[PDB]
RNA sequence: GUUUUCGUUGUUUUUU
């Protein structure tokens, strides 16, 4: 598994809608079988380390195989701050 | 700009050469120049 | 680590910062050599030493 | 300046390949070839704008 | 395209459930026999792919022994062994059926 | 159409009989977006469908097929494919809805399409420059070269919009220097330079009369006379047609044993075809042919003599940006030839069973699909497996980040020559842009001063057909170029119609 | 259990991860999920 | 005896111009009704013989005199490299160029085709017409663990038991002879009818779990 | 050894061999083919083939670069990667 | 209970 937290999935194996989001979490909760008991393995997704926000919009489809497919949207406003880029 | 374009990339290139040409020439404590093989380059650093 | 920053810092002549810097904060490594044939052929291992 | 050129043309006779041997001779204008199996000669005149492949060309339009 | 024990031609296996072979049916009788005694006498497997369009003077066809046999596709070896009653039947015949595998 | 007839054949001897089984190929039928899901339901799709479930914004076709039989003893629509669509076009689902139904659909209005959407990506095209095809370009070849100017013209076929082969000419022989000043030509499909005066007489005008009135007009210029001079006098060995073609057709590049029986009617055919193909591709106008050549050489000539500025290579007006419109013609062109060979290879190994192919368990039209969408995903303008030699960067993500950012991004071109020599002519700015691409706007470093942008005013040609032109021209006495003469027509202007020689015209003022 | 919602319709439904992912009510093929019930917080600064 | 018949001068030539890979039988069947067809015609076709072997793989050969015969034979052949890659065939390997070139009851073997490819077996029976022969193998089943096969999903290798087969999910016939799914089960092994093609004895070397059971 | 040609995970567990064990494998097998020629029909052409080929391929797993020939590849299409285009190049491991 | 891991190679873009 992943040194990142778990539990603010869901019991499906995903994130409610407008939940905080820290980096390095795992947003996304898949498992893969092991080729041959305790023959899964991690497929999670966490979130990248340096990014933080809120759970903007959570996408629930299937891609065109039918399998299932989620596009998932985090949000967060960017405050200009010192050294920020601005121009004419 | 354009002709800055060109110039800085074609200096690099030959700064990159010539550092590779002079790369191991040192002064010594007889005061003489010379290379990684000891061939003396000046006789005195700047003759001085 | 650029070539360039090579260049500088030698003309500074930082040596032991250079080697370090390169080690420690690079890929170091340790082996064995058989001086006859000078080579890194030796079948080595420590508890049996 | 003689030119012996061993080339890769095919002789009708002995039916081997690389076995003709364009020898190009522009000094009387008159060309020779010569073969190494069979030993086949042709002639045809030369001018300034002729070459091996024009003499295996006029070796084809002569001997068949 | 089953290749024949005795005489080695080759045609589709369809050729020979309707037309048979050119020459071994009149002692193999594959057309009139069933398609077990026709597959045992010409079999799926088979190596050494010749095509021979004229068999009077050419020497593969007198190796192959089939200048008397009609030009066409030949196999030179084919696996497997004849059953008891088909090499039984050529033997009686006088067909000393000779194996093309080695 | 360009290529619509196979032809096939079965001489069975088993009694000579020939079975032709020849295919012919009916209307092109284009349908609208209709996607089919893993339920099998099928319905028309929109771009924010296919860019939420990542699918691509394409549309199903259909071509039709005829499979006819010519047995002498001596089709249906079939899907091919979907082809990614270009939003609110004419087969966009876009297209129409108004302002209103966008909204229902939950589509920004302030989006102008002009990009693809594949696998829910949205793909922007760039397109690519080029000097104008079938132009002479006569240039100072570098000094240290027997070469001293260098005619060059790539002949390409107005119909069909792509290159065929290219010919160039160089004036051989250096001021007093390298004996004469002759001239050798390179041709496609040869190995070898001929002397241009043997190329003349192998085309119809052996004597030298008429290949100097087809090349020098003004008989007064015996200097033009002087330099052609060693390439007449090299000119007199070839004396008739089959020699100037046997000659030519043993330097066809071709294989070994022709004989003069076939070599002299291939070399005859390179002479016909492969050579200026845009001008004429039958018989019987091979004398368009000669002067046309005789105008192109009397202008190498003009150049050599520097009596003319050389052909400023960088003159914009000469630059062609090919949209949208010839890329994807030549990457489906290339496509669809090779769905045309294996289709009609599964003939060859499924007709030897002699059964009735359904025109369906034959064709996988995973072939064009797959393939457009590699080279467009990827961005490769060619097959994956020819990776190495094709145009990338041809098509790329479009940009969103903001809005002009994306206005630029749709009007912003490129430049295929390579950043392999540094050079200073195409980066540089030069007059000839003058209300073209915008002056300012361009990359930093590597893509600096090549990729352009449309001006705010250019406006790109969709092309038109040409015939209509011909007849305004022959309706106000065009002047043949059969009735050309150096001395009569020494004031005429000669016609030139999508820059070929189209005809003679003494009074060009009025018409 | 998990409440989803429609994005067509805008009709909330609950699968289990047994039903395959279709709108229960009018057939389209995209859903989505829900706000979850914990509360939230802003410093509206 | 066939070494009377060996080849001679006299014999026709051989040029053997190779093809594409894959498309050297459909060159020889072109080759052999190209020439039967103009068989007798105005422009006959001087060539014999045309054979390929598979050792020789995208190498065709054809039985002829003259090297017209043969161009015009390869003419209208898209099959064909373009190159002449032709040498010619010199008087003693023309029979080697036709030369045709173990298995017994009891031998180890492998498996290839199918899902129990990899295992060993050990011949017990051949089929009359030398097309099928029954084995001796490991018998690998799950149990019913996942049933309700693949090459690449199974686990290792145990011996038959009938205390297994009758607690995890069965006709007696012999005593430790059941035919059990389709398959025979005899002193705890495998049997099956197993194609001759998916079989091969040559060049087999046991590994350590070989060695461990066999 | 393993070490320099391991194995590369092109996605996760699925794991694309290093194009060095294929070249390796492609010379071995090319030295197989060169063993199992003369037991059997070996008609001196052949032979002649199969080891212009086994020296081809040594020669690409050597070098790519060679001039006047060629380069070697995979089935995608891209050109194998010699040994001397991992160790020169400015990404090379001296420059890289 | 200590302990403990994600890919490549390309491409194109900009970043000075
Ligand atoms: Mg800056
Ligand atoms: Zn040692
Ligand atoms: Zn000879
Ligand atoms: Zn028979
Ligand atoms: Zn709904």
């Amino acid at each position: 598994l992943k040194h990142g937290t778990y539990e603010k999935l869901d019991e499906d194996g995903l994130i409610a809608p407008g939940v905080r989001v820290s980096g390095d979490d795992i947003i996304i909760g898949k498992t893969t079988p092991i080729p041959p008991y305790h023959t899964k393995r991690d497929a999670s997704t966490p979130l990248r380390s340096t990014e933080n926000g809120i759970v903007d919009q959570v996408l629930l489809t299937t891609n065109q195989e039918g399998l299932k497919f989620v596009k998932v949207r985090m949000r967060t406003t960017k405050v200009p701050q010192i050294g920020d880029k601005f121009a004419s | 700009l354009i002709d800055t374009a060109v110039k800085t990339a074609e200096t690099g290139y030959i700064q990159r050469r010539l550092v590779k040409a002079l790369e191991d020439i040192m002064v010594h404590y007889d005061g003489t120049t010379r290379n990684s093989l000891g061939d003396i380059i000046q006789f005195l650093y700047g003759e001085d | 680590f650029g070539e360039m920053e090579r260049d500088c810092m030698i003309a500074h002549g930082a040596a032991g910062f250079l080697k370090e810097r390169l080690m420690e904060a690079s890929d170091a490594f340790r082996v064995h050599v058989c001086g006859i044939c000078g080579l890194m052929s030796v079948i080595a291992n420590l508890k049996k030493n | 300046i003689k030119q012996k050129l061993e080339t890769q043309f095919t002789c009708l006779f002995c039916n081997h390949d690389n076995s003709v041997v364009c020898t190009l001779d522009k000094k009387n204008s008159i060309g020779l070839l010569e073969c190494k199996k069979c030993n086949l000669s042709f002639q045809a005149p030369i001018n300034s704008l002729s070459q091996p492949i024009d003499i295996y060309s006029d070796w084809i339009d002569a001997c068949e | 395209e089953r290749a024949c024990m005795l005489c080695g031609i080759v045609l589709p296996g369809r050729v020979f459930m309707q037309n048979g072979c050119p020459n071994c049916d009149s002692v193999l009788n594959l057309r009139d026999s069933d398609q077990a005694t026709v597959n045992e006498c010409t079999s799926s497997s088979f190596e050494g792919l010749v095509a021979v369009g004229d068999n009077e003077h050419s020497w593969v066809a007198k190796w192959l022994r089939v200048d008397r046999f009609q030009p066409g596709l030949y196999a030179v070896r084919v696996d497997g062994r004849l059953p008891s009653d088909i090499v039984a039947a050529l033997e009686q015949y006088g067909v000393y059926y000779r194996p093309r595998d080695g | 159409w360009e290529e619509p007839r196979l032809i096939l054949d079965q001489p069975a001897q088993h009694d000579n009989i020939n079975k032709r089984y020849e295919i012919r190929f009916g209307k092109i039928y284009l349908s609208r977006p209709t996607m089919t899901e893993a339920d099998g339901t099928t319905h028309a799709m929109f771009p924010q469908e296919a860019r939420l479930r990542n699918l691509t914004y394409s549309s199903p076709v259909y071509l039709d097929m005829e499979k006819s039989m010519f047995t002498s003893i001596d089709g249906n629509k079939v899907h091919i494919g979907k082809v990614p669509i270009m939003l609110r076009s004419k087969f966009c689902s876009l297209r129409t809805l108004d302002e209103v139904d966008l909204y229902k659909m939950k589509e920004c209005p302030y989006d102008m399409g002009g990009y693809f959407v594949i696998n829910g990506s949205e793909k922007v095209l760039i397109a690519q420059e080029r000097s104008a095809a079938n132009i002479v370009q006569v240039f100072k070849k570098a000094a240290p070269s027997p070469i001293s100017h260098v005619a060059e013209i790539r002949s390409a076929l107005e119909k069909g919009s792509r290159l065929i082969s290219t010919m160039q000419i160089k004036l051989y022989g250096r001021e007093d220097k390298g004996t004469g000043r002759t001239i050798k030509a390179t041709l496609p499909y040869v190995k070898q330079d001929i002397p241009i005066v043997i190329v003349f007489r192998a085309l119809g005008v052996v004597p030298d009369g008429e290949i100097l009135q087809h090349i020098c007009y003004d008989e007064n210029d015996w200097q033009m006379l002087e330099m052609l001079k060693p390439c007449i006098e090299e000119g007199f060995v070839i004396q008739d047609k089959e020699v100037a073609l046997d000659f030519i057709g043993r330097r066809g590049s071709a294989a070994l044993g022709i004989r003069r029986e076939k070599r002299i009617q291939y070399a005859k055919d390179i002479l016909q075809k492969e050579l200026l193909p845009h001008i004429t591709q039958e018989e019987g106008f091979e004398t368009r042919k000669t002067f046309f050549l005789g105008y192109m050489v009397n202008r190498l000539l003009l150049c050599a003599l520097e009596r003319k500025d050389q052909d400023d290579r960088d003159h914009f007006g000469k630059k062609r940006l090919d949209l949208a419109g010839p890329l994807l013609a030549n990457l489906f062109r290339i496509l669809f030839r090779k769905l045309t060979r294996e289709i009609y290879r599964y003939m060859q190994r499924c007709i030897e069973t002699d059964r009735d192919f359904n025109l369906n368990l034959a064709v996988k039209s995973t072939t064009i699909t797959s393939g457009l969408k590699y080279s467009l995903a990827t961005g490769n303008w060619g097959e994956q497996k020819k990776a190495m030699s094709s145009r990338a960067g041809v098509s790329q993500v479009l940009n969103r980040y903001t809005y002009s950012s994306t206005l630029s991004h749709l009007r912003r071109t490129n430049t295929p020559i390579g950043r392999d020599g540094k050079l200073a002519k195409p980066r540089q700015l030069h007059n000839t842009h003058w209300g073209l691409v915008c002056p300012a706007e361009t990359p930093e470093g590597q893509a600096c001063g090549l990729v352009k942008n449309l001006s705010l005013l250019s406006g790109i040609s969709i092309g038109s057909p040409s015939e209509p032109i011909i007849n305004f021209l022959e309706e106000w006495g065009m002047e043949p170029l059969e009735d050309y003469d150096p001395a009569q027509h020494t004031k005429s202007t000669r016609i030139f119609v999508n820059g070929v020689w189209t005809g003679i015209h003494r009074d060009p003022s009025m018409l | 259990g998990v409440k989803y919602t429609c994005g067509a319709c805008a009709h909330n439904f609950s699968l289990n991860k047994s039903d395959p992912v279709r709108c229960k009510e009018c057939g389209h093929r995209v859903i989505y999920k829900a706000r979850t019930k914990r509360m939230i917080q802003f410093d509206a600064r | 005896p066939q070494r009377l018949l060996i080849p001679t001068v006299d014999d026709p030539g051989i040029w053997g111009v190779k093809v594409r890979l894959g498309k050297e039988k459909d060159v020889v069947r072109q080759i052999l009704k190209k020439k039967l067809a103009r068989e007798g015609t105005k422009n006959p076709l001087e060539i014999y013989s045309a054979f390929q072997r598979d050792s020789f793989k995208g190498h065709v050969y054809i039985e002829a005199r003259k090297a017209e015969a043969i161009n015009d034979a390869l003419k209208g052949n898209v099959n064909v490299f373009s190159n002449n890659s032709k040498f010619l065939v010199g008087i003693v390997e023309y029979k080697d160029l036709l030369r045709p070139v173990k298995l017994t009851r009891g031998s180890y073997v492998r498996v290839k085709n199918g899902k129990f490819k990899g295992d060993l077996a050990q011949v017990d029976e051949v089929l009359e017409n030398g097309l099928e022969a029954r084995l001796k193998l490991v018998p690998r089943l799950d149990y019913g663990k996942d049933l309700s096969y693949t090459s690449k999903f199974r686990p290792a290798q145990r011996l038959f038991s009938e205390a297994e087969a009758r607690v995890h999910e069965i006709r007696r016939d012999r005593d430790g002879f059941v035919t059990y799914g389709g398959e025979e089960y005899y002193e705890g092994f495998l049997y099956k009818t197993f194609r001759l093609q998916n079989l091969i004895v040559n060049s087999i070397n046991p590994t350590l779990n070989e060695l461990s059971l066999f | 050894p393993p070490q320099v040609r391991p194995s590369i995970a092109m996605d996760e567990t699925t794991q694309g061999q290093d194009d060095l064990t294929h070249k390796l494998s492609d010379i071995l097998k090319a030295n197989i083919n060169v063993q199992k020629l003369e037991m059997d029909g070996s008609p001196q052409h052949i032979i002649n083939e199969v080891e212009q080929l086994l020296q081809f391929h040594v020669a690409t797993y050597m070098d790519n670069d060679i001039a006047g020939q060629p380069q070697a590849l995979q089935k995608s299409g891209r050109p194998v990667k010699a040994i001397r285009a991992r160790l020169k190049g400015k990404e090379g491991r001296l420059r890289g």
